[PDB]
């Protein structure tokens, strides 16, 4: 549709926001089929299991892995990345997200079984909970800054809710069995996302429930659940199972769903989770895949690969594949600006941004 | 650090609604128009408008609806801001005091939910039992219109249908029951529900859902004693009552797409329809008689009554007379006559108008004084479309009808003349290539030079073209800064849209040139990949090509920058010399764009607007030929203008039609810290600004300085607003911050809406309180309000006059103060 002369449009006022944002995601599309070059790639040891963006700056990102290991790297810097070991046998990181105040923090949940808020120099300034037991331990956290409330998941079906002094007047249990990813809304405060492997995934009301399963919503499922994230925009929720499934749930009548994403990111014990996510200023959806002989392909080449959908309409918009990465993609997170892409794979880190342009003089 | 001080130059001037009614009275038939924060009440005369009232509000109207419940003797009116601020209005009048009533108020935003893309729809039942609301995908929202809903309460039903087109309230029905369009997998439909309060969910409608034309686009509520529905589309218009169907397709407006209704006779006999070529056509429904006295629909007939500007909007008023508001030209009062004039028609203009809007380009000349600014605007659109000529002394606004499409102007003082892009729609001819459907500058020139450049006709695989497609035409327009009279009209190639334009002279060249920068434009093409930058020198009352430069890619900008040419190219921007030989040369390039679209310079400093990567602050090195990344903002910031203050200080204009400033940090102890830019100033303006520029229309007081406000940059909207932006001291944003608190004490604000709230920042991301920005019209509002309410205001206020120590401050000296600031524009 020839974009300039819809931006002129939309300077007369004819054309609507929301088509500018169409004609633009096509544009982004457009563009990043001209990623394919991999810029960038980082290695350490055992696998990984979290990631995250440094929120302000776009170059710099965190990551954790399978062995209580953190790094930290800024892009252009070629100051040799900060690092920090732990344990290295059964302290896997399971979540990490950085703080919203003072961006050389971090917070952090251990296989270890320690909700902890510690920084990128070693020191650790505050446990916020404990099992103080073993075979019962942390798998999910996020954070919340309008609120400035914790919420970390378990094992076993239960739920931790802090604030961010202490306080804690939570914990009562909400599933059956392991707590996969748990989330907050970020343009409201007080509604609350939580999967689990009991093959539902709930929506809670913070502030009103007390009773122990006194939910607000439930939303059911044929298989288990392996992540459940929220909009930026706050209407649309996003589900991924474990099988072959994904799902959207609206705002209205989160009973019913809108709409189908059939792709298969099949589970496995040695591999990382698959984890779905937005990007943060469009209407799309990035996954990850992982070939299955049983699924009822419609395509007849099946490679390992990264998908790009179309949130409110249902099908496929774009692929990334890049050879020297034929691993699978585990974790993908876009920036927060929209420019970048990260990904992990087990044993390695690889940055995809756009590449080759002229030259100067 | 950043202080900032707004204020409204001239209202905006289009129209975004009208209504007629009963509203001030029971036999007035009253207008009321909205233009975008600014509510009219007319009454309608024999003669033609009397002005009866204006109000701003604190807020977009994006609903404005009269309705008349039970056991009132009048109408009451329903609005809706953008901030989905809903109210219920009475109007009072007695003796010279006119004041709005509050009658209902609340807040009605949901928690969460994505805006609609056909935008908020809101229906009153004809019985007046309930408002309902299209505002998010997925619910129709009811309110019961019951007296004690003075919270404006409401409650959501599920619609199955998530892309709904247009929703009515019927006629005959028992209980409230809509009828509405929506479209899905298995084509456009049109469907019914009955409203039940009891159990606040719909039931099933009086008639079954029945397939329409595939471009089925507005709904019209029939009244009795015809009853059911009208469905119009682009090329059939149908009607729809239980076992009645009624189409007819008739060929006559298959041309052009009709967009707004409004109902002529009150039995629903005949309508007015408009469209986008500002045809105006009555469509007229015959009657059959029945034996039980009920009456059918006989037969439907269209008549076309002529042409009219551009409507957004229809009301037929009385006495043959019809208003036509327009947002993309001005505003008309129109007579309808039974029998066509001379050449044919039917309509007779009566009245008309100014809108400026859209106002898609500035710049400022001193046209008559040195010393005195004036404003010379690219305005309008389509046949519609003019340069105007804004001076102060309210002001004087000429006008030059161009009857087509003004994009950019520059001035070139060397030659006394103006270049001005423009571009008009032509549609196939018979056998051969196109034919404009109507006159228009570039058609009337004094004399036309076609471009005979090849630099890519040759060597450039070809892209075919079908039959049935437009095209547009781009022209380069010489045109007298005395006479505005078209002296030249240089037509571009076909598919060539000239985009960019600037006059002006580089390196040691004592020649002052035109540069235009062009794209290839074809339907099918998701990025443009040719681009030209063309320099022209005038001189013998023609245009002569000097010299060219191709590239893969649109030129969507060009500045001059240091005697050097800065442009920007699809993701590169780069920077030219003029050499001797008349040539551009590369110096230098920088790459880390997504698309550069907005460039303004100052000194060596080169501020950057980017689509997705909001903005970029550079600085270009002489003793290294090449360009250093200084700063960014990290912040996502979808950029529709910007402007520089000064050297530390950025302005930014967003979509969401909001302004912010960003500011380096001061507070940054490392390299990396230095390089982020920081929002210091945040103010939701609510307009779309589409220009900024350096400029006054204030006579200059020479010798102006050590005044209350520091700097002076305008900028230009759709809806025709224009506005100041300027600087202050901390002092006085104190002082503005202090009394703008203590007037939201004062003000009664018509629906309850809070003034913090309204110009509180707000996107779908996030929402924060406004820093920054002083809102002057708010400021100005103090000088309007009686002597005791000012007194009020200023009771127990501590206030510095001049230099000195603190003391009460009294009501003259606030009148002085902002008499003071309303002398600024």
């Amino acid at each position: 549709r020839s974009i300039v002369r819809t931006l002129h449009q939309h300077k007369l006022g004819r054309a609507s926001w929301p088509s500018v944002q169409q004609g633009l995601q096509q544009s982004f599309l457009h563009t990043l089929d001209s990623y394919r070059i991999l810029q960038k790639a980082a290695p350490f040891d055992r696998r990984a299991t979290s990631l995250a963006w440094h929120p302000t700056h776009p170059s710099t990102v965190a990551v954790g892995s399978k062995g209580g290991d953190i790094m930290l790297w800024n892009f252009g810097i070629k100051d040799k990345p900060t690092f920090i070991k732990g344990i290295g046998a059964g302290g896997s990181i399971t979540g990490l997200k950085f703080n919203p105040l003072n961006t050389n923090q971090f917070y952090a949940s251990s296989m270890e079984g320690t909700t902890r808020l510690q920084d990128f120099k070693g020191n650790i300034l505050r446990v916020f909970a404990s099992s103080d037991t073993i075979n019962i331990w942390f798998c999910s956290l996020d954070v919340s800054a309008s609120s400035r409330m914790v919420v970390t998941g378990d094992n076993v079906g239960n739920v931790i809710l802090l604030n961010m002094d202490g306080k804690e007047l939570w914990n009562l249990r909400m599933h059956k069995k392991k707590v996969t990813h748990v989330a907050l809304n970020p343009c409201c405060d007080w509604f609350l996302a939580t999967a689990s492997v009991d093959q539902t995934v709930k929506i809670w009301d913070l502030r009103q429930v007390r009773g122990k399963a006194s939910f607000l919503y439930s939303l059911p499922h044929r298989h288990p659940v392996n992540a459940a994230c929220f909009s930026p925009d706050g209407a649309r929720l996003l589900t991924t199972d474990q099988k072959s499934e994904i799902r959207v749930y609206s705002a209205s009548q989160w009973d019913c769903p809108l709409g189908l994403i059939p792709h298969p990111h099949r589970h496995f014990q040695h591999l990382t989770p698959i984890k779905a996510a937005w990007h943060p200023r469009y209407n799309l959806i990035v996954v990850g895949r992982y070939p299955d002989p049983n699924f009822k392909s419609c395509t007849p080449y099946e490679l390992r690969t990264i998908d790009v959908f179309d949130g409110n309409s249902g099908k496929m918009m774009c692929q990334l594949y890049d050879p020297e990465s034929s691993g699978i993609s585990s974790l993908n997170e876009f920036n927060p600006m929209g420019d970048t892409l990260a990904s992990a794979m087990g044993y390695h880190i690889l940055i995809w941004s756009q590449e080759e342009a002229r030259t100067r003089k | 650090m950043s202080y900032n001080y707004v204020v409204t130059a001239q209202k905006p001037t289009a129209v975004n609604g009208c209504v007629t009614g009963h509203f001030t009275s029971a036999e007035d038939l009253n207008l009321l128009i909205a233009k975008n924060t600014r509510l009219e009440i007319y009454v309608v005369t024999a003669e033609g408008l009397r002005p009866v009232k204006e109000v701003g509000m604190y807020g977009k109207i994006a609903v404005m609806e009269l309705f008349r419940p039970k056991g009132e003797s009048k109408d009451l009116l329903f609005i809706l801001t953008a901030k989905y601020n809903a109210c219920i209005l009475e109007y009072k009048q007695s003796g010279e005091s006119i004041d709005i009533i509050t009658r209902a108020h609340g807040n009605v935003q949901d928690r969460i939910g994505r805006p609609s893309e056909t935008g908020i729809i809101g229906i009153i039942d004809p019985e007046c039992r309930m408002i309902g609301l299209r505002l998010y995908d997925g619910l129709f929202k009811v309110i019961p219109l019951d007296r004690d809903n003075k919270e404006l309460k409401a409650f959501n039903i599920r619609l199955e249908e998530l892309h709904v087109i247009d929703v009515k309230f019927l006629y005959g029905c028992q209980a409230p029951t809509i009828c509405f369009v929506y479209q899905d997998p298995q084509g456009r439909h049109v469907k019914t529900y009955e409203v039940s309060l009891r159990e606040k969910e719909f039931n099933k409608g009086p008639w079954k859902q029945e397939n329409v034309e595939a471009e089925a686009s507005m709904v019209i509520a029939v009244p009795e004693p015809f009853g059911g529905a009208i469905i119009i589309g682009q090329e059939s218009i149908t009607y729809h009552n239980g076992d009645k169907y009624l189409a007819i397709a008739p060929p006559i407006i298959k041309q052009s797409t009709i967009v707004c209704h409004n109902r002529v006779d009150p039995n629903g006999s005949r309508y007015l329809l408009g469209d986008m070529e500002g045809r105006l056509f009555m469509l007229l429904l015959e009657k059959e008689e029945q034996m039980d006295g009920t009456v059918t629909l006989k037969d439907l007939r269209v008549e076309l009554l002529g042409e009219t500007s551009i409507a957004e909007c229809l009301t037929y008023l009385d006495n043959g007379v019809v208003f036509v508001g327009s947002r993309l030209g001005d505003s008309q009062l129109v007579k309808l006559n039974v029998d066509s004039n001379e050449q044919g028609s039917y309509v007779v203009a009566m009245e008309t108008f100014t809108n400026l809007g859209p106002i898609v380009d500035m710049c400022v000349v001193d046209l008559e004084r040195q010393g005195q600014g004036q404003l010379v605007t690219c305005s309008g659109a389509f046949k519609e479309g003019s340069l105007r000529i804004i001076r102060n002394g309210k002001l004087h606004i000429r006008t030059v009808p161009l009857y087509e499409s003004p994009r950019k102007i520059c001035y070139q003082e060397v030659s006394q003349c103006f270049g001005v892009l423009s571009s008009r729609i032509e549609v196939q001819d018979t056998s051969g290539g196109t034919t404009a459907l109507r006159p228009s500058a570039s058609t009337q020139a004094l004399s036309s030079s076609v471009s005979s450049s090849k630099l890519f006709s040759s060597s450039t695989a070809p892209h075919e073209t079908s039959f049935g497609e437009e095209v547009e035409v781009h022209n380069l327009l010489i045109i007298d800064q005395h006479t505005f009279e078209v002296l030249h009209a240089h037509q571009f190639l076909q598919n060539e849209y000239a985009l960019s334009l600037v006059s002006c002279k580089l390196g040691k060249d004592p020649n002052t040139y035109f540069i235009v920068g062009t794209a290839m434009v074809y339907p099918e093409e998701a990025e443009p990949k040719q681009g030209r930058i063309v320099v022209f020198q005038y001189s013998d009352g023609k245009l002569q090509t000097v010299a060219e430069k191709e590239v893969k890619g649109a030129v969507y900008s060009m500045v001059e920058f240091n005697g050097k040419l800065l442009a920007s190219i699809n993701s590169t921007v780069r920077l030219y010399e003029w050499t001797t030989e008349k040539e551009l040369r590369t110096e230098c390039n920088h790459y880390n764009n997504i698309m550069a679209l907005y460039l303004k310079t100052k000194g060596d400093f080169i501020l950057v607007g980017d689509l997705m990567r909001s903005v970029l602050l550079l600085a270009y090195k002489p003793m290294e030929g090449n360009f250093e990344e200084i700063a960014r903002d990290f912040n996502p910031n979808w950029m529709s203008a910007v402007e520089i203050l000064d050297d530390d200080n950025f302005l930014g204009a967003e979509n969401a039609f909001n302004l912010f400033v960003c500011q380096k940090d001061s507070a940054a102890t490392t390299d990396e810290e230095r390089q982020h830019l920081q929002e210091v100033g945040l103010f939701h303006l609510g307009e779309f600004v589409n220009v900024f520029c350096h400029g006054s229309l204030v006579m200059q007081n020479l010798g102006e300085t050590s005044t209350p406000t520091q700097g002076s940059v305008l900028f230009g909207t759709v809806n025709g607003m224009i506005g100041l932006v300027t600087s202050l001291s901390e002092s006085w944003y104190n002082l503005l911050l202090d009394m703008q608190n203590r007037l939201n004490k004062v003000i009664k604000s018509v629906g309850k809406i809070e003034h913090s709230f309204w110009r509180s920042f707000h996107t779908e991301r996030k929402t924060e309180p406004a820093t920054g920005f002083i809102d002057g019209d708010l400021i100005e509002s103090f000088l309007d309000i009686s002597r005791p309410k000012m007194q009020e205001v200023v009771a127990n206020l501590q206030y510095d006059d001049g230099s000195g120590m603190k003391r009460e401050a009294t009501a003259d000296d606030l009148i002085k103060v902002v008499e003071e600031l309303t002398r600024i524009h």
